[PDB]
């Protein structure tokens, strides 16, 4: 199908451990990215927190249209709605957890600045400016998505109907070497600048005044919980390209587990989706 | 609707646009407050730093415009005008290390440090601390001994004792210890020091107030 | 010496002497007052909106 | 407080010229600037406007798009470049400096202004009643106007100035909003109207008032003036 | 001669003083006025909001037109606010940003500006030229100013941080009379409808009446235990209002120079930074240092309402000659108007 040799398989182990911890970080998220949304527009709105409310929407549309992903999964590979329904939401969780990586990085980019830097225009920048380039960075993730939703409606299996956009096709695409890249050059960003945080405090400070190492503790949470989130379900994707590369034009050998493998690992993508507002919003005295 | 009113709008819009630029301004530039008695230390500090009512001076370092306010020649009242620097980025307090052989000097400038330190306007602004007249309080105590202002001194007759002790006894007046630092230093000789101890506090307290607006601190 | 306590005295003694009326007699003024101009003040009793020149 | 203006003189028709003026002794960035110009047998009349952030820049029917003004704050000088002139476009033109807050007073200051020959609807128009009035020293005259539109704005205020040229010198402004007086100007002046009708009284003529007296409103831009009357002696 | 027969004398005077004042004391305003309706509950909504300001307000006062109002703040700028439509008619430059009191004049020509600086100045708003400068420089005082009011086109009435208060000339521009009565750093200013006597407050927590013309003080309050934070003149001219960090209200009359009532609760503990009569002086509108401020009956003592728009300290409060309006300046950087 496709145009190309897509390997989906069926697996009788999705509807054992899939809904409890989907079920599990709906009501974990739900009621944390929602009430910390609600707690920022209840309550100066200048440039610190913009970006961190744009990530909290993000990550409340990121958790929102998870029903469509729930009923996919509790009825294995049976999808009743239509094509308009599958492509609208494939194309908002991939915008979501674009917009929720990049703005990781922003708000890391933006803590480097405002500790390594201290005496530098973008820290004391206007909000018209935050408000410009949150828009800019919403729009290059819409153009990036805006590729998949113009896709066919779900894809055939020899029976029920399937639409996920990932399998296990030998074609190598560029959206799977971008979901590659949003993982690597993101993660490096992030450890350079925790890195430079930590040279650049502990140097000259940190020796006392609990309230600052109350805060790097949860800076170098955020970055093991980002590496330990979104690391194992790209290592299972480079197997994935490597299996790809030795075999399938033979009409793979049963790849099987590492597909289970990837789609059971990919549920971390969510769990941090989840715990994302207690260790950003909810971390924070103010 | 309007007619001429427009061009009143554009005026007043136009205005708002300058009071912008002017507040940006302001807060690129960084407030510091001088504090302490006796004329001869303060001016020694001021002239220190390289490039009536209240004095006010203007210099540059390292690319970062200061400000400071001189206040001691007001004469008047703290109480009435001390919340007018609730903004000021440090406080700079200096005291003569030599006033403790003058007439309880000593005395009055710990309770004015204590006034200060505890003043709920300032639960939140560090205070950065001048020794002054290094030279002066070493050959003082080695004329005269350091137990005569304080009754509970009990140590070595030497320069660096003396100063350690008088270091303690200022900072423990600092009530809130967790929430205010100070960065007590010893004035030397030399120049381009004194200002590069400044700039350095002034950095770190950038930086934790940088921290704080983020949510981190 | 006499510049501060003298004339200090001297001050005082000059207030001791201007004559005084019933605070019963200000209070009535005060009401008299008040009630005369009780329909001149736009904040103690309701101003129409035409009237009112901060209507939207 | 001066307004030199230059680069006069006589123009072939169909060219272009670039008229310029120096402004002094006030702030020229702070001012609005309009530009008036003078038939030599008619009256004055409106040509073009540039607001004090150089936005807002008006030009009256007669001269829109052929007419285009520009200023130069740091130069603190004033500039009207115009361009495919006609053999009406002959006429003396005049600097006049504005500004535009509550109680402000604009029109109040007229340039000198220069010659300058050429070789050969939908607007408020000023009905005025007279154009010549015979009068002596020490009497009361009366002078009255009408305009199509009332100029009494939602807001309360009338938008009405009087002005005063005596021969040999510019304009200067008399009254403005028919209820204030400009600086210097004698106190016996005084005007009034109904928002429809207005009437300019002069009590305690003296011989400085001979002239001519024209008239302003304000409510819609394109503003129109007076036929004008004249006073003999 | 010696302070053993000085003092005791002014104490023996003080004890005269005091039997009089309670030989005088028949009937307090409380009972007196329990004939008279309550005014009841009073609902303000903030018709217009003035932004703009990017440090801590202090001070503003009205115009005699009630349309035009100038404020002040720390980031050294005055701003003359056009209430009607919220329009920013000037924007004067202050050499010293420290300024916390500001005054209009009531010809509206001059406006005048001061603060931890020793200068009252004076700025034309009329002139030729359209540029707003600074009139006179008025540096004869020693401690930091607190309150210069205007009394007319060329008169105006300062009060500084130090014990002593002084008229100074605009044409001149020298100490035309010098009030030295306070023993006490004066907060407080405010002057008669008529322009004949004002009362300044101090730091002694006690309050003078002074003479523009005659130049000594004739009466001398000492009700409050605090700082006197506020002084305002009753609108009859025969009575003032008084804030004060004691965290109450004291009226006192100047024919009878008695406190006539205290205006007081449990829930408020906190100082009073500005207070203002209305046009008929019913209402009484103090500024407290909480985040809101509060509305007195002036006879019933009665909390009429509160207006909680505020978010910072309430630093000062005005009533315009019309009395249509009520501005409130606070630190928050904002102004409201309340009616
Ligand atoms: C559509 C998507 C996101 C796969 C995909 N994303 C991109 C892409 C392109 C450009 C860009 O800038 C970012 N992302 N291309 O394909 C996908 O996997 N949906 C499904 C799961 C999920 O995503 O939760 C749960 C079950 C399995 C199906």
């Amino acid at each position: 199908i496709d145009k190309k040799n897509c390997c989906v398989f069926r697996d009788d182990f999705i509807v054992k451990v899939l809904p409890p911890v989907l079920g599990l970080e709906f009501i974990f998220g739900l009621l944390g990215n929602g009430l910390a949304l609600w707690i920022f527009c209840f309550h100066s709105w200048k440039s610190s927190r913009i970006f961190l409310f744009n990530l909290a929407v993000a990550d409340f549309l990121l958790i929102i249209c998870l029903p469509f992903l729930m009923d996919n999964y509790v009825r294995r590979w049976d999808w009743k709605f239509g094509d308009i329904p599958c492509r609208l939401m494939l194309f908002m969780l991939a915008m979501n957890r674009q917009g929720s990586i990049i703005f990781l990085t922003v708000v890391a980019v933006d803590r480097y600045f405002r500790v390594v830097h201290p005496h530098h225009a973008l820290n004391k920048i206007s909000n018209r400016t935050a408000a410009i380039i949150s828009c800019l960075l919403w729009g290059i993730t819409i153009g990036l998505t805006v590729h998949l939703l113009k896709k066919k409606m779900p894809i055939q299996n020899g029976g029920a109907n399937l639409c996920s956009s990932f399998s296990i096709c030998h074609t190598f695409q560029w959206h799977e070497a971008m979901f590659l890249l949003e993982f690597f050059l993101p993660l490096g960003i992030i450890l350079f600048c925790s890195a430079r945080i930590i040279w650049s405090l502990r140097q000259r400070q940190m020796d006392r005044h609990a309230k600052i190492k109350r805060a790097i503790t949860f800076i170098m949470v955020v970055a093991i919980v980002f590496v330990i989130c979104f690391l194992p379900s790209v290592v299972v994707r480079i197997r994935i390209f490597w299996l790809l590369h030795t075999s399938g034009t033979q009409n793979c050998e049963v790849y099987r587990s590492v597909d289970l493998a990837f789609f059971i690992t990919l549920s971390f993508t969510y769990m941090n989706s989840m715990l994302d507002p207690v260790v950003y919003y909810f971390s924070s005295p103010s | 609707l309007s007619a001429e009113d427009k061009a009143a709008v554009e005026r007043s819009k136009m205005i708002d646009r300058n009071l912008r630029e002017d507040g940006e301004k302001a807060a690129r530039e960084v407030k510091l407050l001088l504090l302490g008695a006796g004329e001869s230390g303060k001016s020694t500090i001021v002239k220190q730093m390289k490039i009536t009512g209240i004095v006010e001076t203007h210099f540059t370092f390292k690319d970062l415009h200061f400000k400071m306010f001189d206040v001691g020649a007001q004469r008047s009242e703290r109480k009435k005008w001390i919340h007018c620097f609730e903004g000021v980025t440090a406080i700079i307090f200096c005291v003569a290390l030599s006033d403790y052989d003058l007439v309880n000097r000593m005395h009055e400038s710990m309770k004015l440090f204590d006034s200060i330190c505890n003043n709920k306007w300032f639960t939140d602004t560090s205070i950065i601390l001048f020794l002054n007249k290094k030279d002066l309080f070493e050959e003082k105590i080695k004329k005269s001994p350091l137990t005569i202002c304080y009754p509970e001194y009990a140590g070595s007759n030497t320069y660096e004792e003396a100063a350690a002790y008088i270091q303690c006894q200022f900072e423990d007046l600092n009530k809130r210890k967790d929430t205010k630092e100070i960065y007590t230093h010893f004035t030397c000789s030399t120049d381009t020091k004194n200002v590069q101890f400044v700039f350095d506090a002034v950095t770190d307290v950038i930086i934790k107030n940088n921290l704080k607006d983020c949510g981190l601190f | 010496s006499i510049a501060q306590a003298r004339k200090l005295v001297e001050q005082l003694k000059m207030e001791a002497n201007i004559d005084r009326i019933k605070v019963s007699k200000a209070a009535a003024d005060l009401m008299a007052y008040c009630e005369a101009h009780a329909k001149e003040d736009p904040l103690l009793t309701p101003v129409p909106a035409s009237e009112n020149p901060f209507r939207e | 407080v001066q307004l030199v203006e230059s680069g006069g003189g006589l123009v072939q028709p169909g060219g272009s010229r670039k008229l310029s003026c120096s402004a002094s002794g006030f702030a020229f960035s702070s001012f609005g600037m309009h530009w008036v110009r003078q038939a030599p047998e008619k009256g004055l009349e409106w040509v073009a406007y540039i607001s004090s952030g150089s936005g807002t820049i008006y030009y009256a029917d007669t001269v829109k798009g052929r007419f285009t003004i520009s200023r130069d704050d740091p130069k603190n000088t004033l500039f009207l470049q115009m361009t495919s002139l006609r053999s009406e476009d002959t006429a003396m033109y005049y600097c006049v400096r504005s500004i535009y807050y509550y109680g402000s007073s604009p029109f109040d200051f007229w340039g000198q202004g220069t010659t300058l020959t050429v070789s050969a609807s939908a607007d408020i128009v000023m009905t005025q009643a007279t154009s010549s009035v015979p009068v002596t020293p020490g009497e009361s005259v009366s002078i009255s106007c009408r305009s199509s539109k009332s100029l009494l704005h939602s807001n309360g205020n009338t938008y009405l100035y009087w002005f005063l040229q005596r021969p040999g010198q510019s304009p200067q402004l008399l009254i403005y909003r028919m209820s204030n007086l400009a600086s210097g100007v004698p106190d016996r002046f005084s005007g009034s109207g109904s928002g429809t009708a207005f009437t300019l009284t002069i009590s305690r003529l003296e011989a400085e008032d001979v002239g001519v007296y024209y008239c302003m409103q304000h409510l819609e831009y394109p503003l129109t003036f007076g036929a004008g009357t004249k006073l003999e002696l | 001669s010696e302070l053993d027969q000085l003092r005791q004398e002014a104490e023996q005077l003080k004890n005269q003083i005091r039997d009089a004042r309670k030989a005088c004391a028949d009937a307090t305003l409380s009972q007196i006025t329990n004939n008279i309706d309550p005014v009841g509950r009073i609902q303000m909504r903030t018709r217009r909001t003035l932004r703009g300001h990017l440090a801590k307000i202090y001070a503003m006062h009205w115009g005699t037109d009630s349309r035009l109002l100038v404020s002040a703040s720390q980031d050294g700028k005055l701003i003359i606010w056009d209430s009607y439509t919220t329009n920013k008619v000037h924007a004067i430059p202050l050499r010293s940003s420290w300024v916390m009191t500001c005054a209009y004049a009531p010809s509206g020509n001059y406006v005048a500006c001061g603060g931890l600086d020793n200068i009252c100045s004076i700025y034309n708003l009329k002139t030729r030229e359209g540029n707003v400068r600074v009139s006179r420089e008025l540096a004869g005082h020693t401690g930091y100013l607190s309150c210069c009011r205007f009394l007319d086109d060329n008169q105006i009435v300062t009060s500084s941080g130090d014990t002593t208060c002084a008229l100074w000339d605009i044409e001149t521009g020298q100490q035309t009379t010098t009030f030295t009565g306070h023993t006490g750093d004066v907060m407080s200013l405010s002057l008669a409808p008529d322009t004949r006597l004002f009362v300044s407050g101090a730091c002694d927590a006690s309050a003078k009446l002074w003479d523009v013309r005659e130049g000594m003080c004739r009466q001398t309050f000492t009700g409050h235990e605090s700082d006197i934070n506020a002084i305002c003149f009753f609108p009859n001219g025969n009575a003032f209002a008084t804030g004060s960090d004691d965290a109450t209200c004291r009226l006192f009359d100047l024919r009878a120079d008695q406190e006539l009532m205290t205006y007081s609760h449990d829930n408020i503990i906190c100082g009073i930074t500005s207070v203002s009569f209305s046009k008929s002086g019913r209402l009484l509108l103090a500024g407290y240092d909480d985040f809101n401020c509060n509305v007195w009956d002036a006879l019933k003592a009665d909390r009429a309402g509160v207006l909680a728009g505020h978010d910072n300290r309430v630093s000062c409060l005005g009533v315009t000659d019309d009395g249509m309006a009520v501005a409130t300046g606070s630190w928050d950087s904002f102004l409201k108007i309340w009616n």
